[PDB]
Parts: structure tokens; sequence; C-alpha cells
RNA sequence: GCCCGUCGCUAGUACCGAUUGAAUGGCUUAGUGAGGCCUCAGGAUCUGGGA
RNA sequence: GGACUUUUACUUUGAAAAAAUUAGAGUGUUCAAAGCAGGCGUAUUGCUCGAAUAUAUUAGCAUGGAAUAAUAGAAUAGGACG
RNA sequence: GGAUAGUGGCCUACCAUGGUUUCAACGGGUAACGGGGAAUAAGGGUUCGAUUCCGGAGAGGGAGCCUGAGAAACGGCUACCACAUCCAAGGAAGGCAGCAGGCGCGCAAAUUACCCAAUCCUAAUUCAGGGAGGUAGUGACAAUAAAUAACGAUACAGGGCCCAUUCGGGUCUUGUAAUUGGAAUGAGUACAAUGUAAAUACCUUAACGAGGAACAAUUGGAGGGCAAGUCUGGUGCCAGCAGCCGCGGUAAUUCCAGCUCCAAUAGCGUAUAUUAAAGUUGUUGCAGUUAAAAAGCUCGUAGUUGAACUUUGGGCCCGGUUGGCCG
């Protein structure tokens, strides 16, 4: 079919998504460390049990 | 024109890459040894995969054949000799059993915490790294050094670094060298 | 028993037939007949190397709407037209005629993607330099 | 620190039994130092390229910077 | 509701096809035939029939 | 040593058998992938364990077996033993 | 008979009509050197092997040959064919599928370095020669080990627990913390010795060398398969995503981003190929009434296949290897 479209358009949407730049934050462990961290994130002290559990909510 | 200098690798990956169970199962156990990969289980679980595979081949071969208790009898004293494997149950259908904890539970890492001497399975890792302890005076800094039962009564911090004497070394060597440079002349 | 004889002698025809059957087998039949090799655009080999010949908008196929921006490449080591996707918002403006870019496969063994009819390869790299790098900003495209 | 050591019954046989390098390492033997492995081995070739003495074919070409 | 074919658009692929079309590579008839080797001669020179 | 012997398939054990590879023993390369080392004392004048084993088939060889499946034999007796 | 080192249609004379083939000859294709082997792991298999060892073949293509014990040799010669260099135009010279290095080719692959110290090879030979080979450089081909942090105090908060008539915190720590606290170590830098042919690195080890501005981990993904959001902002069947199913036309769980979250982690995506999954090539082990598939029918050669029956039963002796009850 059709091959000869307008082109004009290409790069639009990323052209137009206004900036926002990253968020400076505390550095996370490497290695081990994250492993550990994971660890008493997800095994250690718990965090919530609302009906079952959740990993990333937000507002709930 | 020389001769390979062969290899092989030392460790398998799992058939499923997303699967819940294993996963969690997967952390704990770095999170009770003081980990940092999961490949750091997916050694072990591959060493007592060909074990396993190592003990059932023999096991259908007759009770008695030559193969069978010369390679049989090889197999268990090696996993006793680390201390792995349970004096009684030394008859390589306990091999067969086994599991990974048997295996994790004799890395030097896990070693130098138990007897404390470390007090944090992580603690454990970083005195190691850091050439601190030994096995003689022999100096051991890999984690993974797998006591080998009688050297378990040997495992001190080596006659070097603070710990086991023979200096502080040199970041408190530096505060003491800001005492009597500041306070003094 | 049904077919397949089972004499201890009939391995001759046993080992036959299977030649003879294997041919119904896709993969198989084109790898004997060097159906690689013979056709297809690029050698047989992973990727290629071609030149741009002129930048196309593609309209994509039902149900879906679209114009998807491609490019007609010029194989080197052929002469062989082909007609190749540019992946990712804008990245065709990183391109330009008469540019030396990368072509490779879309991961569907030969068969074009999803609503691109007719485009079988992507493109990877233009002017020695990777799509994926210029549209980041890890990398600046070459003189000329 | 494990090494290897040999001790000879005198000098003499030390001087003839070592490694001629060693004999540098320690001090008696001079590093007599050459020319390059490869300026050599066009010295060789060079040389290749002459039938007999030399110095007679200087003397023809001693003619040659008439002619 | 489904749905069949001609007919019309764009694009792609393979076919048939004047050109007794083209190109590469392997053999190969017939003709011509280098060169060394063997062989009949030869005898610049150089000795005692030979070189 | 003479004089003669129906053909085979199967299977058993065995010879002949490169090394590295593989499987696998021994040895704490600090661990390990490796490597084939090494280990003991009188550490001033040497002591000593090693450098296995297995697989290696189809064919050829060599041997045990005689089920299973073939082959041949005596009917115009030109049969078999003496 | 000739020729050969020698057997032989090897070649020649004479004579004959043979040789091979559905048990696939002969011809074609091979993006074909063969082997040891490699990859995939229930087994049976499937796929691969230019390439570290063995064999073979070659030295731009063919043929010829000299020397010699051994070459039909190419870092030997001769010729032709194709390349191609030098020149005073008369002529002369060349063969990297040795080591490096250049061009070309392409998706695709490193230094115009050192040394004969080791391994070993050759010669008239302990000595010389050896781009064999070793040394270093380039090097995320693969493979091995595994840093990016460890520990107390404090500020509340807990969850415990004894008591609870009711303040509650106080002991034993679960840990989220925007001030704290001193410790440790190599990444690196570097006397030195070690290393080495001489160096470089490694192993040793003086002096240095960690607090967030690092000495600061990535690479993909977060609708399903498939581990992780229905957060906020943007776009509005556009731009793009999407292996596949599918998302996007104004509250996008999927695009472009921010935050947060997942998986693997000094490595992770992608493309191609192959292998497992695949009992979707099926000997083990497939399917064929209607999903793909029984030849219209019978005969029939090759091929595969093919009923039962022939020394069985009983008696005696010999000595082994495990195991019991005692030792
Ligand atoms: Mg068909
Ligand atoms: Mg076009
Ligand atoms: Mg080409
Ligand atoms: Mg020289
Ligand atoms: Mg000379
Ligand atoms: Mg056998
Ligand atoms: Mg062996
Ligand atoms: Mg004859
Ligand atoms: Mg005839
Ligand atoms: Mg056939
Ligand atoms: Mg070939
Ligand atoms: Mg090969
Ligand atoms: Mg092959
Ligand atoms: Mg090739
Ligand atoms: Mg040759
Ligand atoms: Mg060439
Ligand atoms: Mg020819
Ligand atoms: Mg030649
Ligand atoms: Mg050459
Ligand atoms: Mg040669
Ligand atoms: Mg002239
Ligand atoms: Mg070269
Ligand atoms: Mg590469
Ligand atoms: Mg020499
Ligand atoms: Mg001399
Ligand atoms: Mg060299
Ligand atoms: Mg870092
Ligand atoms: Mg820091
Ligand atoms: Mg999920
Ligand atoms: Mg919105
Ligand atoms: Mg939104
Ligand atoms: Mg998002
Ligand atoms: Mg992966
Ligand atoms: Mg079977
Ligand atoms: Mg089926
Ligand atoms: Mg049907
Ligand atoms: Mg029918
Ligand atoms: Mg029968």
């Amino acid at each position: 079919a059709k091959v000869h479209g307008s082109l004009a358009r290409a790069g639009k949407v990323k052209s137009q998504t206004p900036k926002v730049e990253k968020t400076e934050k505390p550095k996370k462990p490497k290695g081990r460390a994250y492993k550990r961290l994971l660890y008493t994130r997800r095994f250690v002290n718990v965090t919530l049990v609302n009906g079952k559990r959740r990993m990333n909510p937000g507002p709930s | 024109p020389r001769a390979p200098r062969t290899y092989s690798k030392t460790y398998s990956t799992p058939k499923r890459p997303y699967e819940s169970s294993r996963l969690d199962a997967e952390l704990k156990l770095a999170g009770e040894f003081g980990l940092k990969n999961k490949k750091e289980i997916y050694r072990i679980s591959f060493q007592l995969s060909k074990i396993r595979r190592a003990a059932r081949d023999l096991l259908t071969r007759d009770e008695k054949d030559p193969k069978r208790l010369f390679e049989g009898n090889a197999l268990i004293r090696r996993l006793v000799r680390v201390g792995v494997l349970s004096e009684d149950k030394k008859k390589l259908d306990y091999v067969l059993a086994l599991k990974v904890e048997d295996f994790l539970e004799r890395r030097l890492q896990t070693q130098v915490y138990k007897l404390g001497l470390a007090k944090s399975v992580h603690h454990a890792r970083v005195l190691i790294t850091q050439r601190h302890i030994a096995v003689g005076k022999q100096i051991v800094n890999i984690p993974s050094f797998m006591v080998r039962l009688d050297s378990e009564k040997h495992i001190d911090f080596a006659p070097t670094s603070p710990f086991g004497g023979a200096r502080p070394g040199r970041v408190a060597r530096r505060n003491a060298a800001r005492k009597a440079e500041a306070s003094g002349e | 028993g049904k077919g397949k004889p089972r004499g201890l002698n009939s391995a001759r025809k046993l080992r036959v037939h299977r030649r003879n059957n294997r041919w119904a087998e896709n993969n198989y039949k084109k790898r004997l007949l060097g159906t690689a090799f013979k056709s297809s655009p690029f050698g047989g080999s992973s990727h290629a190397k071609g030149i741009v010949l002129e930048k196309l908008g593609i309209e994509s196929k039902q149900p879906n709407s679209a114009i998807r921006k491609c490019v007609r490449v010029q194989l080197i080591k052929n002469g062989k037209k082909v007609t190749a996707f540019v992946p990712n918002d804008g990245c065709l403006n990183f391109v330009d005629e008469n540019d030396e870019v990368l072509l490779a496969g879309f991961g569907r063994k030969g068969k074009a993607k999803g609503d691109i009819p007719g485009v079988r390869f992507k493109v990877v790299k233009v002017s020695g330099v990777s799509l994926l790098a210029l549209w980041k900003e890890k990398k600046e495209k070459p003189r000329s | 620190s494990v090494g290897f050591g040999l001790v000879y019954n005198s000098v003499a046989e030390a001087k003839k039994f070592e490694p001629t390098y060693r004999l540098v390492r320690y001090g008696l033997a001079e590093k007599v130092e050459k020319a390059s492995r490869q300026q050599r081995k066009q010295k060789k070739n060079r040389d290749k390229k002459i039938f007999g003495t030399g110095k007679r074919l200087a003397k023809k070409v001693a003619r040659r910077n008439a002619d």
C-alpha cells in the first residue's frame, strides 16, 4: 500500500515532551550490600500485608 | 602449536528466568550467607547437581561392584573431609539427598562468622577480602574457601593487620600522628 | 503395526524414508537447498551494511494507523535493494540519503515485523556510529 | 619465599657451568652488548650480496667515480 | 450477518519472454605448440678412442 | 607330522591398541579455572608417595557359548560306513 | 616385453570381451580437507569440526625438471598463462596460504617491538643459526576467582515481654533515621627487594592512598507470556511501541519522560545460526473416517517378512563367591 507518506512529523513527541532533569538521590550500594538491602526490605522487617503483599505501590 | 590450556565453567543458570518462588528462596540464601550473586548460588547448585549425577550413576551398578566401591568411597570421604556429609549417613544415599545449604555452611565466609570473630555474615566478607584472618600462617582472602573440618580449629586472624596484633595500620596510625603533632610539638 | 517396517534388516528402508520426509521439514529443506546463501538479501550472514537510497513513509497495517519511517538500502556486498525500518522516535532525522547504514534482521526468521508490510530488517548504525547512541546523545554523527 | 640454589666445588667450575647472564647478575661476567638482534641480521644479509673479500670491490667502484 | 470473482490504486516477489541474450567456473574435440628430459647427429677447444 | 573338515548371523571374555579431550583417583594452585605436582626431615651435604583408572562400539583379530534365525545333507541312490 | 626402487593396464604390442549397477552403479551438488574431537545433558538423538595433536594437500595458475638419501621442492631452477616492479628503452628483476606490516574484501579478526633465557631443531657442531619457539604490546573470543563497603552511639518509632489500677517506656533487639562516632582495606601512587635473557606485570612490602563533589554499576524491563505501578507530567490512531497477543483517536497499566519498582550484574541487550523444548521427522516414539495424509482397482519383480517338529529328562562327582551362625 502507501509508502510515500509524510515525514514531517518524524521525531514529534520526543522533541515536544517538556524536559525535566533527573533528581539527585542517595547512591545505592553495589554488589552484596544491595542484595543485603533487598533481603532486609523483602524478608527481615517486612512492610505491609494489605490483603497479601505489594512491592511498588503508590497511594493505596 | 601448544597444548590447549583447558578451562570449563563453574556455574549453571535456571531454566525458568522468572519463577517468583525460586527467586525468593534464592535471595534468602544470599541474605543468610552474605553472597553478592545469584551466581554464587548458581555455582553450588551446579556442583551439587553433578555430584548427584555421579551418585545416581554409581547407584545403578550392583552393590559391591569395583568402580562403585572405589569411586563411591572416594566421593563420600572427600565430602566428609570438608564437613558437608554427616559421619552417620556416610553411604551416599545421603550424598544423593544432600542440599545446597549443607554446602554453604562450609564457606570461610560462614565459618569465620559461625564461631564469632565477625558477628555478621557481611563483616565476615569484608574481613576476609581485606587480608585479615588466615588458616595457618597462610592468609586467605576468598570467602568461598570451604573450610575443611581439620582446619576449622586454626581459623584466627593472621599475624598481620590489627586484630591479630603487630600494627594498627595507616588510618589509625594517621590519627596517632595527629595527636603528638597538634597537641605536642 | 501401521506403516514402518519392523524387520531386523529393514534398516535401509527405515533410513531412506527419513531422508525422504525430512524434506517436509521447513528448516532442513532450507538448510540443504542453501536458501540462505541463494535467495535472501543478506549473505546468509547476521548483519549487512549498505547505502541509503530514499527515506520512505510506510503506512502501517490495520488495525493500526500510522506512518512507519523506513529506509531503502542498497546492500554493499550485493547491490540487492532492501527497505529497512528506523527504530525509535525521530531517528529518521539521523539518517539522510547516500549515508551508510548497517542493517540487521528483525528476529522473526525472515518474515516482517508487526504492522510494517515488507520490512524484514532494521537500521542499527549510521555513519559507523549506532542509532541507539545518537538517540540517547552518548555520541555525535561524524563529519561527512 | 621459596627459591632454588646451587653451590659449586670451586669458582672455576661455577664460571664454566653457569648461565652467562647469571655470571652477569652477580658481577663475575661483563655484559658485552651488541648490535640489535635485527641490526645483526641485516649485517649478515648485506654481506651476502658480496662474493669474496670486499675491499677488491672498493677499487672497481673507485673507477666508477670516473666514468 | 457472513461472503465470492472480474474490474480500479499503490507496493513487493517469482515466473514466461525477441535478444540463438550475457557472465563465471570445471572438463574437453581439432589445430597450433613453449620448455625441460630422453635420443640421432654436431664438434668452438682440449687432451689421452674419451671429454 | 600326516590325512580331512557344510556355510553364517548373534552373544561372551580377550588381545592389539597416541596423546591432549571426556569420565574419574590422589595432591589444599591462598580459593578456583588449572597444573601434575608434591610430601617429609638431621632444613650441614636426604628422606620419600606419585605422575592411576575408565571409556575406547562399527570392521579385522583371538576365545567361550550352541538358545534364537538362516545354510548345506540320502530319493532315478552317482548315498553311508569296511 | 618395456618402463619403475619394485607389484600392477603403469605403458606398448598381440589376443579376448569383459568390468559396475535399485544391496543405487554412473552423473550432479557440497557456502566438503578427513580424523582425534566440539555444542546440546532422561535415554534414543540432533548439529558442528577452516582452526593448538595425527594424516593429506598446496605455495597466484598449470606443466617441466635439476640437485640429492629423500622434492616433481617453489623463501630451487625452466616455460607458458595471469599479475607486477626497475631502466639511461639497451635490458634486468619478482611470487607473504613464514613473522609483522599495507591494500582490498567485508558483519568479521592484534605490534612493521624483544630474546635465543626455556622448549627443542639443524650444522663440520657444548660455542653458531633458528619471526621454530619463548617475551612483551594490541585484546570484555571464551573461562576462573570476586571490590563498589564493614561496625558501635544517639534522636525519637516500634514489635516484644513481665505488670496494666491506667501514665508507660526499658531490657533483649527489629529496623526507618537530613546531626554523630572512630576504625579496615586495595583501586591507585610508589623506596625496595623479588621477578626477567633485559625488562613489564603478578606475589612481597617502606612512604602515600574513601566520606557522598566519591575511588559515584551497569544493561534491559515493569499490560499478558514474565519478576516489577493502574504513580505524575506529555502526546491525542500523531509521534512511537509491540519476537507473539496487543497498545496509541484527551482521565495511555504498553509511546515520550519524571519518580518508584523488578531480573541478571562487570557485565547486560540485539541480529544470525544451531541445540533442548519437538512424541511438530516419531528405532525407542508420530499422525492418516471427519483436522494435513490409504494409490480407482487387482496382478506383480526387487525389498522387507514368513507355522510347528530333530538330546530332552534323570543320576553321580569336583572346586569356586557372596551370606549367615558361631571366632
Ligand atoms: Mg510437499
Ligand atoms: Mg521503492
Ligand atoms: Mg565479492
Ligand atoms: Mg643474529
Ligand atoms: Mg659468508
Ligand atoms: Mg570388546
Ligand atoms: Mg589417560
Ligand atoms: Mg598383462
Ligand atoms: Mg565390448
Ligand atoms: Mg536412492
Ligand atoms: Mg572446500
Ligand atoms: Mg580439521
Ligand atoms: Mg564434516
Ligand atoms: Mg574454507
Ligand atoms: Mg608440496
Ligand atoms: Mg596469494
Ligand atoms: Mg589445462
Ligand atoms: Mg613447484
Ligand atoms: Mg614466502
Ligand atoms: Mg619451503
Ligand atoms: Mg644505456
Ligand atoms: Mg604474513
Ligand atoms: Mg571479534
Ligand atoms: Mg644459539
Ligand atoms: Mg673453541
Ligand atoms: Mg618470534
Ligand atoms: Mg565503581
Ligand atoms: Mg566516598
Ligand atoms: Mg507479573
Ligand atoms: Mg493525562
Ligand atoms: Mg499518563
Ligand atoms: Mg514508563
Ligand atoms: Mg542471559
Ligand atoms: Mg529399539
Ligand atoms: Mg503430529
Ligand atoms: Mg481430509
Ligand atoms: Mg482406498
Ligand atoms: Mg521358524
